[PDB]
């Protein structure tokens, strides 16, 4: 039995012809308080894998380790670590879905929301996401918390099914992913202006892009609303 | 306080004929009020002819089918890669269940096939065990819309011969596939209408001797 | 814990500390047993180089088991007490879960498992002790003798014998007693027994218990002079 | 559920209904709540369905290997003896059953054996158990006498079953009747109360509350 | 002294060969399958006259469509046929079917070597185990103390069983009747046996499809063993 | 002599006399052979009966659909060994969903072996092992020993006259190395490795056992009228 | 890995002898003597101080040891095992006696202790029995004062006077001659010395020789003033100085 | 590994015996002697201290005799740390019992389970047997006076009179000339002392060189009491009967 303390929120997802975009703002929340500002919530495993994770903070660094362990652990005895055995999204993302469901059946779980964005050795797309319950799903669109609400619906206006995948290139894609992060800005109490942004094409390779920030926003129409109903001054 | 549970959705029916049996569910996942996937199966094709879905509590549905299918392949090791007979299969199962009896696996199980015989078989599960061979079972968020229509159309119950002054009752036949899918299909998408986790998509599983075959249908997204 | 291996396998296929525990078996005091057409009859020696004993509280030699079986044995004395310690508790769980006593074929299957598990564990030496089991089932008439050994086989009989000098007594025994007709009464089997214990024993004066087992937990033990009337009456037949 | 077994000069009568329940939700109207542990024993199920069906099919595992061991039948008395010990094993753990062991041997004659999950084991001439154990009751009670014959005693514990099946909402479905004699147990058929109800109100003139 | 689980020069485990002396010391039994079932008899040997030979339990079930024979120091096969009834007990129980014999004798198999420095020493005793079941049909395995079985035809085990088995050579065939098999196991037991072979020192079993594992009775037996002596007297 | 008493002794030449001991147990069981293509791998087992009454012990085990081996020497430590194998496998499965490496199967099979000849009590395996398998670096061929060393290799053979199909195979490397998308001819030339290590004895049709391993093949094994094809 | 030997190193051979008692009291015999006088109103304990080296600081290896504060206890035989059982039985005068009355345990029941704990170096697995024997004199308020000797093998004696160790035979004798019942503790410390130069060899001073008593209860030693009841302990080990004192009128 | 060292202390010789029960009964014969005697109304517990010597505290000592409860008490021959270890168990035996029943234990059980660990010794463990032989007296209400005794083996067996130690073949053979059933506890006195004084290796049986004990029903009206004797009180009984 678990409280969360400083924490992440919304982790926002979505697929296109190539690969897998995946973001997450620099946010750890301390309750209301916004606490830590230089927050890394995307941590990529090998070349091929991005490991977007919110909730609690403390055990996300410890899902960090594991990972960070786990490249060591496949690297023993292993010519082909950089090649054929190397670490598949699949395999990192059984593990960790292994690991949250053992811990939910302990009555100890790490209280996360997780999604593995990646390609495959084959040039699949993969993204799947886990949580602190050990619940599985995968979709063209992924999202957590805050996310799941907004952003999801806005990415499911360019991917709404399979079909549309092929017809999605990563500009649009990407388009749509910033988009969603500016919504989450204004509508979400505990998401920060600064985010990460996670590109893994199958023939570009991992594109990791730190120190993004919203903008284009709409502010200016906040000027002629006055009062509550009523006022006029 | 931490709640290890939770309620994915969905809705599952299995229907057994004569030298067939299908196990239909819809492909929706959910949380609360929001849609995870439009698509994520849960209807598995086993091995040995078996096709087997655990809806209810995703994370424990996953974990049993998971557990199902290695207990299949350690049958094939331990007794000479012998087939796994359908009603083998349910008392197996019946043990995965009981054995969490005081941490339960929340998931209502159905698994579909042939008997010994070669005659269609459906067997149902509670989350603890229980389990029963049935002709007709619909399990799920849905189970309580569908199942009574499944009584009337399949086993044909409160229904009598006409003119026979409510005497003779209409006699029991085995349906046709086709039949059987039209029940499905109608039976999936009135539970859309009215049932708000049950929409996006419907997969059918056919097993006949020949082997386990695959349908898809669309259902309403809203 | 102790982990050795002692009952272990020899180049010729024995286990000597298996055969070694028959070789305490022969040492130990003679017993026989007997069992007529509607009872059995446990006779055991008592060595007569112990005078100044103290027979009310010394350990008898035939042990109850239950209110209806009785357990004699050969060999060990302190290695016995333990065989029937384990048998009376056994005895008391049986009756608890399946609210019936003990056949007399189960309770030797009992104590002959315990000591067959002696001659295949690590840490324990088998138990030098080979046992005779007699009684009466719940509700039948049928005699029961049974034997035990500390290999761990076990096996019925219509009279055996065990211990020092048995082989000469079970010579006595396989003549003298007719599978066709048995002891017909109480007096007939108790005599038979007796006498083959005069076969080896030396005096029929304080060196022979009896006792004397019948149907529905009917179990006595024979005192001095009632034993003593026995060898009376069989030696001056004797002269002839 | 409602099920009974009552003993009488013909052996005993066992008779159970086959719905079950969760709440008010009507799950099944086919189940199985006589168990047939071997050719001379049964065992009946009310209470927690998984529970009841899990152990009795393990008692009768239990059973076997008495036998294999014994080279003899086990009595009606040490079987339902090792089913009450297990369950009081479990006591406090949640187990809900609620069961009756009724078998014939040669040393015991036609016997039956309450059991139950808070570790109750008692021997007896009648019982019934379930939600309407208490309807069967009624009907069972005042028409039961020891003399009744093999087909009389096979309508009553059918008629007892109705009885509980009308009046009790979580009770109904069908009629399993066994009739336990001294050769063994006898199946004595599955009776759907659609057409068993109808029948009886118009052969015997009861049910007179009902609008006919 | 040395190791209980110590490898010999010649790379066998020296305790599990001095087992197999112990086995040759034991009464003999032989086991014969064929198509219409399988035949299981052994020599019961009584130390003693007065023993009641009908208390010697050489012979015994595990299931009903699974039967046993022993040879050796018997005394050790009790918690081999525990472990085996369990095992085919448990597996119903499990699956809701008979369990398959090959599996039955990997599982009593398995015990075998579970001994070391677990048990203390190898068991002494081998086993005949015959059953029968839907996808191999009738079948008869030995069960040594080395954890290996082999399926046989025909099989004798113990004093008498290097004789016995070239005389089972000779004698099967794969078109063998019951009744033909149930003589071939008397005739053979008779030959090798020490004293005369009569209804009181050797037992007779078997196991069918249709009526399970049977031990015959000593009346039924005595039959047998007074047709076997006529027909070989009639040639 | 007096250093073989036990596994924990070394002798005074730096020997392991019950690891040699076990290894002896080798070398009087019945031959088998592995070899392997670039397309598929292949095992063939001389099977060995007790008496013509008697039933042929089976030499091939399966580990997995990708994974099995064949065997020589105490069958019951193979089954012991093969069963760790199967739980390793499925591990990697159900853990990771990842095959599990035909190497790391071998690097597992190697440190099992070796805890049993460094400590007190135990005993050395008294087994010897042809693994094949299919993974993601296409097919491999395994020998096990129980010392502990497990070796890569093309093709080999162990047991009684194991001597004569590896010197065959030895010759024959660059033919049966490229038979490639063609399973008949590569277990043909394994059928006639096997064939130098015979003596007085044939392959009959419930003698001889094959199995193979492949691209798009399952581990399957061959028994009974289905090898009839390579006699 | 692990403690294989669960399995007795000490067993009764052929003729009856347990043989690892036998050599241990062999090592007590080739030990230095130590030596126990006890007298009307105290105990004296006295003991050889054989230095390792003349670098050695003697000062630092203490053979008289105390154990509660009415309890000192020497010893003769190898040293490293009297150290360890002076540890364990300090520990167990706590554990089983003042944990549990709120008394420090007579000198007969620690004893009884100590002797248990040698009992068992006897019998347990994969030990050896301690190579020592010890001189236990101690004062309590039902017995009063007295001594006690402890064997390898467990076995415990009470007596007036006796020495164990090198020169234990002769020392015995000595001994015999000079003890009384009326000896007051001052005449008894001057036995003890005489006894104890016969059998040292070397240098006879306050340096090399190692003395203690149980005697009155020094207050002034107790480190604490306030409650009437206790009087501080009675045990007092002399030193180099007090000892010198006495060697001049010897 | 450690197989080399071990001895196997439970194990039989070719010959059905256990080696190192039979070794522990030689080093048992050359313990002091030990007698007791059951007569009608008591018991006496005479015991020869092993040779004493004259600066031993003779008063405040405790070799030979020890007592279990206040109506049960042994006398012992052997190792005598050994018998420290038993008689410790069996007084926390005894009050057990006493804890459970809210009676005093019958002499037989306490015996019994005092033997059965002897016992226990000799078939598992791998540990050496107690070098210890005990002569139990004592009284319950069921067979009153009783005497008994165990041995490493484990084997106990009641008694009229009997020795342990040293020299029983000599004992015994003395105790069975002179001893009758009649007997009082101031004859069996008597007896005792006299069988001591003959068997003894010792040049002449004095005073510092004995234990001594009484069970009598002495004490006022239907109860028990345990007299073991002081120094003076030995000194005295040692010259009313003539020996000194
Ligand atoms: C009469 C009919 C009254 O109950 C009888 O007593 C029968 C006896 C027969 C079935 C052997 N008893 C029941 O029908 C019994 C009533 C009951 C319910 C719950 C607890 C105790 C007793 N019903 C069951 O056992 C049902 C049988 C199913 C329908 C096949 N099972 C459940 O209700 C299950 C499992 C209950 C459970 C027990 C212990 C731990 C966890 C769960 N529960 C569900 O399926 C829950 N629910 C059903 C509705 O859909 C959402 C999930
Ligand atoms: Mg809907």
């Amino acid at each position: 039995t678990q409280q969360p303390i400083v924490t992440g929120t919304s982790v926002i997802s979505m697929k296109y012809d190539n690969g897998v975009i995946i973001a997450a703002d620099n946010l750890g929340s301390y309750g209301s308080l916004l606490r830590f500002n230089g927050v890394e919530r995307l941590i990529p495993v090998g070349d091929n894998t991005v490991v977007g994770i919110s909730g609690d903070i403390s055990d996300m660094q410890h899902i960090e380790r594991l990972l960070k362990d786990l490249v060591t652990e496949n690297a023993y005895d292993n010519p082909l670590a950089d090649a054929e055995e190397a670490l598949e999204p699949s395999y990192i993302f059984e593990y960790l879905a292994t690991v949250m469901y053992q811990r939910r059946s302990k009555m100890n779980p790490l209280w996360n929301a997780i999604i593995v964005a990646g390609v495959q050795s084959n040039g699949d797309q993969f993204l799947r996401y886990v949580n602190l319950l050990g619940v599985t799903y995968s979709s063209p669109t992924l999202a957590t918390g805050f996310g799941a609400h907004m952003a999801n619906p806005l990415l499911r206006k360019v991917v709404d099914r399979e079909s549309d995948i092929p017809k999605t290139t990563v500009q649009v894609a990407e388009e749509a992913i910033v988009n969603a992060m500016r919504v989450l800005y204004y509508r979400d109490a505990r998401s920060s202006r600064n985010f990460s942004l996670a590109i893994i094409d199958k023939n570009t390779g991992l594109t990791f892009k730190k120190n993004l920030q919203v903008e284009n926003m709409k502010w200016d129409f906040a000027k002629d609303i006055k009062g509550y109903g009523t006022q006029k001054i | 306080q931490f709640n290890p549970y939770g309620d994915n959705g969905g809705t599952i029916l299995g229907i057994a004929g004569e030298d067939f049996a299908v196990l239909a569910g819809d492909t929706r996942n959910i949380t609360d009020y929001s849609i995870n996937s439009r698509y994520e199966p849960k209807v598995f094709d086993c091995g040995d002819n078996i096709v087997m879905s655990a809806n209810g509590f995703a994370a424990d549905g996953d974990a049993l089918v998971k557990r199902f299918k290695n207990s299949v392949k350690w049958y094939h090791f331990d007794h000479n890669d012998k087939k796994l007979s359908i009603n083998s299969a349910a008392r197996n199962i019946q043990h995965l269940l009981y054995g969490k009896r005081f941490f339960p696996y929340y998931v209502h199980t159905i698994i579909a096939g042939l008997d010994e015989d070669g005659k269609g078989a459906v067997y149902s599960f509670d989350p603890v065990g229980s389990y029963e061979r049935e002709q007709c079972r619909a399990g799920g968020a849905a189970a309580s819309l569908i199942m009574p229509f499944l009584d009337n159309q399949v086993n044909f119950k409160n229904q009598y011969e006409p003119g026979t002054n409510g005497k003779v009752k209409k006699p029991l036949k085995y349906l046709s596939v086709e039949e059987v899918i039209k029940l499905v299909r109608d039976s999936f998408t009135s539970a859309t209408e009215r049932h708000i986790q049950v929409g996006d998509g419907l997969e059918i599983l056919i097993v006949t001797k020949d082997g386990v075959r695959k349908e898809f249908y669309e259902l309403k997204r809203d | 814990g102790y982990d050795r291996a002692l009952s272990i396998f020899s180049p010729d296929g024995h286990i000597f500390q298996v055969e070694y525990a028959l070789e305490a078996v022969k040492r130990g005091t003679c017993a026989v047993g007997v069992k007529g057409k509607n009872c059995v009859v446990l006779g055991c020696e008592r060595r007569s180089t112990l005078k100044l004993q103290d027979t009310r509280i010394t350990p008898s030699k035939v042990s109850k088991i239950d209110s209806h079986v009785v357990l004699s044995f050969s060999g060990l004395n302190a290695d016995s007490r333990i065989l029937i310690e384990k048998a009376r508790v056994e005895a008391q769980s049986h009756r608890l879960t399946l609210e019936d006593p003990v056949t007399v074929e189960y309770l030797t299957r009992y104590v002959a498992g315990v000591q067959q598990r002696y001659t295949q564990s690590g840490g324990v030496r088998p138990f030098g002790v080979s046992t005779l089991i007699a009684g009466f089932d719940p509700r039948d008439d049928e005699p029961k003798l049974y034997q035990t050994e500390p290999s761990g086989i076990y096996s019925s009989w219509s009279a055996q014998t065990i211990g020092r000098n048995s082989k000469t007594v079970r010579e006595f025994l396989e003549k003298n007693y007719d599978r066709k007709e048995p002891p017909a009464t109480v007096e007939e089997c108790v005599k038979l027994t007796v006498r083959s214990l005069l076969e080896v024993v030396q005096t029929g004066a304080k060196n022979i218990e009896i006792t004397v087992v019948k149907p529905d937990s009917d179990i006595v033990a024979l005192s001095s002079e009632e034993i003593n009337q026995y060898v009376t009456q069989i030696e001056q037949e004797k002269q002839e | 559920t409602t099920t009974l077994a009552f003993r009488f000069q013909g052996g005993i009568i066992v008779a159970v209904d086959s719905r079950a329940t969760a709440g008010n939700w009507v799950a099944s109207q086919t189940v199985k709540k006589v168990i047939e542990i071997n050719p001379f024993l049964l065992g009946t199920t009310a209470g927690g369905a998984a529970d009841c069906q899990f152990w009795e099919t393990w008692l009768g595992s239990q059973c076997r290997l008495h036998e294999l061991r014994e080279k003899e039948r086990i009595s009606v008395a040490a079987a339902s003896k090792i089913l009450s010990n297990l369950v009081y094993q479990y006591k406090g753990a949640g187990l809900s059953m609620g069961t009756m062991i009724c078998g014939y041997t040669r040393k015991e004659g036609p016997t039956i054996y309450y059991v139950d999950s808070d570790g109750t084991r008692l021997k007896g001439d009648i019982f019934c158990v379930g939600s309407g154990q208490t309807f069967a009751y009624g009907v069972l009670d005042s028409n039961y006498k020891w003399d009744l014959s093999v087909e009389d005693a096979l309508y009553l514990g059918k008629r007892s079953i109705l009885a509980a099946a009308h009046r009790d909402a979580y009770s109904g479905g069908s009629v399993n009747l066994y009739h336990v004699t001294e050769d063994g147990w006898i199946y004595h058929g599955n009776h759907d109360v659609g057409e068993l109800f109808w029948k009886v109100k118009e052969e015997e003139g009861s049910f007179n509350n009902v609008i006919g | 002294d040395r190791g209980v689980s110590t490898f010999s020069p010649e790379g066998r485990l020296f305790q599990v060969e001095y087992s197999l002396e112990a086995i040759k010391l034991g009464s003999t039994a032989i086991g014969i399958a064929t198509k219409e079932g399988v035949v299981l008899g052994v020599e019961k040997r009584a130390t003693s006259p007065l023993l009641e030979s009908d208390s010697i339990e050489k012979i015994v079930e595990i299931d009903r469509h699974i039967g046993c024979a022993m040879s050796g120091l018997t005394a050790d096969a009790r918690s081999m046929i525990e472990h085996a009834r369990t095992a085919a007990v448990t597996h119903n129980l499990y699956y809701d079917e008979d369990i398959n014999v090959e599996s039955l004798t990997q599982s009593v198999c398995d015990l075998a070597l579970r001994f070391g420095e677990l048990m203390s020493r190898p068991f002494g005793v081998a086993l005949l185990i015959a059953g029968h079941d839907a996808d191999d049909g009738y079948q008869l395995f030995h069960a040594e103390p080395s954890g290996t079985f082999y399926r046989y035809n025909a099989k004798a085990i113990g004093s008498g069983s290097e004789g016995a088995q070239a005389e089972l050579l000779n004698e099967w065939h794969s078109s063998l009747t019951l009744k033909e098999a149930e003589l071939l196991v008397l005739k053979i037991l008779k030959q090798v046996m020490e004293e005369k072979l009569d209804e009181n020192n050797a037992q007779l079993s078997c196991i069918t499809k249709q009526d399970g594992f049977k031990i015959y009775d000593n009346e039924k037996t005595a039959e047998l063993i007074k047709e076997l002596k006529e027909k070989e007297a009639a040639e | 002599n007096n250093y073989d008493g036990d596994t924990v002794t070394f002798s005074p030449t730096g020997r392991l006399f019950q690891v040699e001991y076990a290894l002896e147990a080798i070398k009087q069981g019945s031959v088998t052979v592995g070899l392997r293509s670039n397309t598929h791998a292949v095992l063939v087992a001389l099977k060995r009966n007790a008496d013509e009454l008697s039933s042929y012990q089976k030499k091939i085990i399966k580990c997995d659909e990708h994974m099995g081996l064949s065997l020589a020497g105490l069958a019951p430590d193979a089954r012991v060994l093969s069963n760790y194998l199967r739980q390793q496998c499925n591990y990697s499965s159900l853990v990771f969903n990842r095959k599990l490496a035909v190497e790391r199967a071998g690097h597992l099979l190697c440190d099992k072996a070796q805890k049993n000849t460094q400590s007190y009590g135990g005993r050395p395996y008294g087994v010897g092992l042809l693994i094949i398998g299919y993974d993601k670096s296409g097919a491999h061929l395994l020998e096990f020993q129980p010392s502990g060393n497990v070796t890569e290799l093309y093709g080999t053979a162990i047991g009684a006259r194991s001597q004569g199909a590896k010197t065959y195979l030895e010759r024959t490397l660059d033919t049966f190395i490229k038979i490639d998308g063609n399973p008949d001819e590569l277990i043909k030339a394994g059928v006639e490795a096997i064939s130098q290590s015979l003596r007085d004895e044939s392959l009959t049709v419930d003698n001889l056992s094959i199995a193979i391993v492949g691209k798009d093949t399952p581990f399957t094994i061959y028994d009974g009228e289905a090898v009839a094809k390579y006699i | 890995m692990t403690d294989r030997y669960s399995f007795s190193l000490t067993t009764f051979s052929p003729s009856g002898k347990l043989g690892q008692i036998d050599y241990a009291l062999t090592a007590v015999k080739q030990g230095v003597t130590s030596l126990g006088i006890k007298a009307t109103n105290g105990v004296v304990i006295a003991t050889e101080k054989k230095s390792s080296s003349p670098l050695a600081m003697s000062e630092t290896l203490s053979k008289v040891s105390l154990l509660t504060p009415d309890i000192g206890a020497v010893y003769s035989g190898m040293g490293p095992d009297y150290r360890v059982l002076v540890d364990k039985s300090r520990k167990v005068a706590h554990t089983s006696y003042k944990r549990i009355y709120g008394e420090y345990p007579p000198t007969k029941l620690l004893v009884s202790e100590v002797a248990k704990i040698m009992q068992e170096a006897t019998q347990s697995g994969g030990v050896r029995p301690f190579g020592v024997s010890l001189l236990i004199a101690g004062h309590d308020e039902f017995n009063g004062f007295s001594l006690y000797q402890v064997d390898p093998s467990g076995s415990y004696f009470p007596w007036k006077a006796t020495a164990i160790g090198k020169g234990s035979v002769a020392a015995k004798t000595f001994l015999e001659k000079r003890w009384n019942d009326e000896l007051e503790l001052e005449d008894a410390i001057h036995i003890a010395l005489l006894t104890l130069k016969e059998s040292v060899e070397g240098e006879f001073n306050g340096d090399t020789i190692e003395l203690a008593i149980i005697g009155d209860e020094n207050p002034d030693l107790l480190g604490y003033t306030g409650i009437p009841t206790d009087k501080g302990p009675r045990f007092r080990k002399l030193t180099s100085q007090e000892i010198n004192d006495r060697l001049e009128a010897l | 590994g450690s197989r080399r060292y071990d001895s196997r202390t439970t194990i039989f010789s070719p010959e059905g015996r256990l080696y190192q029960v039979e070794y522990a009964l030689e080093s048992i014969s050359h313990a002091g002697t030990a007698i007791g005697i059951m007569a009608s109304d008591g018991i006496v517990l005479a015991a020869e201290r092993k040779v004493t010597s004259t600066l031993l505290e003779q008063d405040t000592s405790t070799e030979k005799l020890y007592k279990l409860n206040d109506k049960i008490a042994v006398a012992v021959a052997g190792l005598t740390a050994d018998a420290e270890i038993l008689i410790n168990t069996a007084r926390i035996h005894a009050q057990n019992y006493l804890k459970t029943y809210n009676e005093d234990i019958p002499v037989e059980i306490l015996v019994r389970r005092l033997s059965d660990i002897k016992q226990g010794y000799t078939q598992h463990g791998g540990l050496r047997p107690f070098g210890v032989s005990f002569i139990y007296a004592g009284y319950d209400d069921r067979y009153g006076y009783q005497l008994y005794t165990s041995n490493p083996s484990g084997n106990y067996t009641g008694w009229k009179a009997i020795s342990v130690g040293a020299n029983t073949s000599a004992a015994q053979t003395l105790l069975q000339m002179d001893y009758k059933d009649d007997m009082k506890v101031d004859d069996a006195i008597e007896l005792a002392l006299k069988t001591l004084s003959k068997t003894t290796d010792s040049s002449a049986l004095t005073y510092d060189r004995l234990e001594f004990a009484t069970i009598r029903k002495g004490a006022n009206d239907g109860e028990v009491y345990q007299k073991i004797f002081k120094p003076q009180e030995i000194k005295d009984i040692l010259v009313k009967t003539g020996i000194t």
